[PDB]
C-alpha cells in the first residue's frame, strides 16, 4: 500500500570542502596528503655507500 | 608545448552502442545503423 | 524566480524567495572562493637602474 | 654554503613551483568532491522514477520519495516490482477503480 | 514542484504554465504558492475535465 525509496546514512560523518561550501557531512573520506615518514635509509636493493 | 604523451584523442561523438541522464546506454538500448542523415 | 496569475478576479504577479536564496548564496560561494588572497612574498632578483 | 645569488635564485624558484602544486592540490579535490554528491543523487533520482512508469497507471504520489498503490498487493507484487518485473495490465483494470 | 502538488489537477501547454481545471479563486491561488495546496478538496471536480 506503500513502497518508500531511500538511501543509507550514518551517525558520525567526515567533513569535505566542495566547490561551493567548506565542510559537508560526507559517510566515508579519505586523506589525500602523506605526513609519516619512515626515519631510515630504506636501501634494500642498492649498494650504499656511507 | 612538449608533452611526454604521445596520442591523446579527444571526442567528437556521442557514445558508440552498436546492436549522466539515462538515455545513450540507458533505457534506449542500442544505437542504430540504419540511421544515416540525423543524429 | 516568480509566479504569475490570472483567475476571474484579475491578475497577480508575486515571487518565490527561498529558491532565489538558494540561487544567490551559491553563486556568493563561488565569490568568496574566488575573492582570497596569496601569502606568498617574492624579493627582487633582477637591477633596474643598472 | 652554497653561493649567495644562485642561492637565492633556488629558493625563488622553489617557492614558486610550490605555490603551483599546493593551488593545484586544493581545487582538484573540491571539484572532485562536488561531482561525488550528484554521481549520488542522480543514481537516486533514476531509481526513483523508473518505479514510477514501471508502476505505469497505478501509483500516485506525495512527494516524500515513496509511492501509493491503488489496490492489495501483498509482499510477492511487493517482490515483483524490486526485481523489474512488475507486469501492470494484471492490476489496471483494478487500479481504476480509484 | 507545482506539478506533483497540483497532483491531478493541472495539465500542460509546454510554455512554462499549468491550467486548472475548477474554479479557483486568489485564496487558492495563495495556497499554492506557499507550498500548502491541499489537492483532494479539488480531485472530486477535478474531474468532470
Ligand atoms: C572508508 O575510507 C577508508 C579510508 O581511510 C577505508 O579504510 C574504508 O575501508 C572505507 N570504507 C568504510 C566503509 O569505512
Ligand atoms: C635558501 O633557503 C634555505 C631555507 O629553505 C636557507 O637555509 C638558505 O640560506 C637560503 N639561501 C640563501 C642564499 O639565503
Ligand atoms: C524476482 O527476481 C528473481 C530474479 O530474477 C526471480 O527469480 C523471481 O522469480 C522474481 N519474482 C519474484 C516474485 O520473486
Ligand atoms: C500561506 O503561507 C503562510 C506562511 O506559512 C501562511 O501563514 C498562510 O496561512 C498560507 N495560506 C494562505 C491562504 O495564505
Amino acid at each position: 500500500d506503500k513502497i518508500c525509496l531511500g538511501h543509507h546514512a550514518v551517525s558520525n560523518g567526515t567533513k569535505v570542502n566542495t566547490l561551493t561550501e567548506r565542510g559537508v557531512e560526507v559517510v566515508n573520506a579519505t586523506e589525500t596528503v602523506e605526513r609519516t615518514n619512515t626515519p631510515r635509509i630504506c636501501s634494500k636493493g642498492k649498494r650504499t655507500v656511507d | 608545448r612538449y608533452v611526454k604523451q604521445r596520442s591523446l584523442l579527444l571526442a567528437t561523438g556521442m557514445k558508440n552502442v552498436p546492436e549522466l541522464f539515462g538515455a545513450i546506454a540507458g533505457f534506449i538500448e542500442n544505437g542504430w545503423e540504419g540511421l544515416i542523415d540525423g543524429w | 524566480y516568480g509566479f504569475r496569475h490570472q483567475n476571474a478576479q484579475g491578475e497577480g504577479t508575486a515571487a518565490d524567495y527561498k529558491s532565489t536564496q538558494s540561487a544567490i548564496d551559491q553563486i556568493t560561494g563561488k565569490l568568496n572562493r574566488l575573492i582570497a588572497k596569496t601569502n606568498q612574498q617574492f624579493k627582487l632578483i633582477d637591477n633596474e637602474f643598472n | 654554503e652554497v653561493e649567495k645569488q644562485i642561492g637565492n635564485v633556488i629558493n625563488w624558484t622553489r617557492d614558486s613551483i610550490t605555490e603551483v602544486w599546493s593551488y593545484n592540490a586544493e581545487l582538484l579535490v573540491a571539484m572532485e568532491n562536488q561531482h561525488t554528491i550528484d554521481l549520488a543523487d542522480s543514481e537516486m533520482d533514476k531509481l526513483y522514477e523508473r518505479v514510477k512508469r514501471q508502476l505505469r497507471e497505478n501509483a500516485e504520489e506525495d512527494g516524500t520519495g515513496c509511492f501509493e498503490i491503488f489496490h492489495k498487493c501483498d509482499d510477492d507484487c511487493m517482490a515483483s516490482i524490486r526485481n523489474n518485473t512488475y507486469d501492470h495490465r494484471k492490476y489496471r483494470e483494478e487500479a481504476m477503480q480509484n
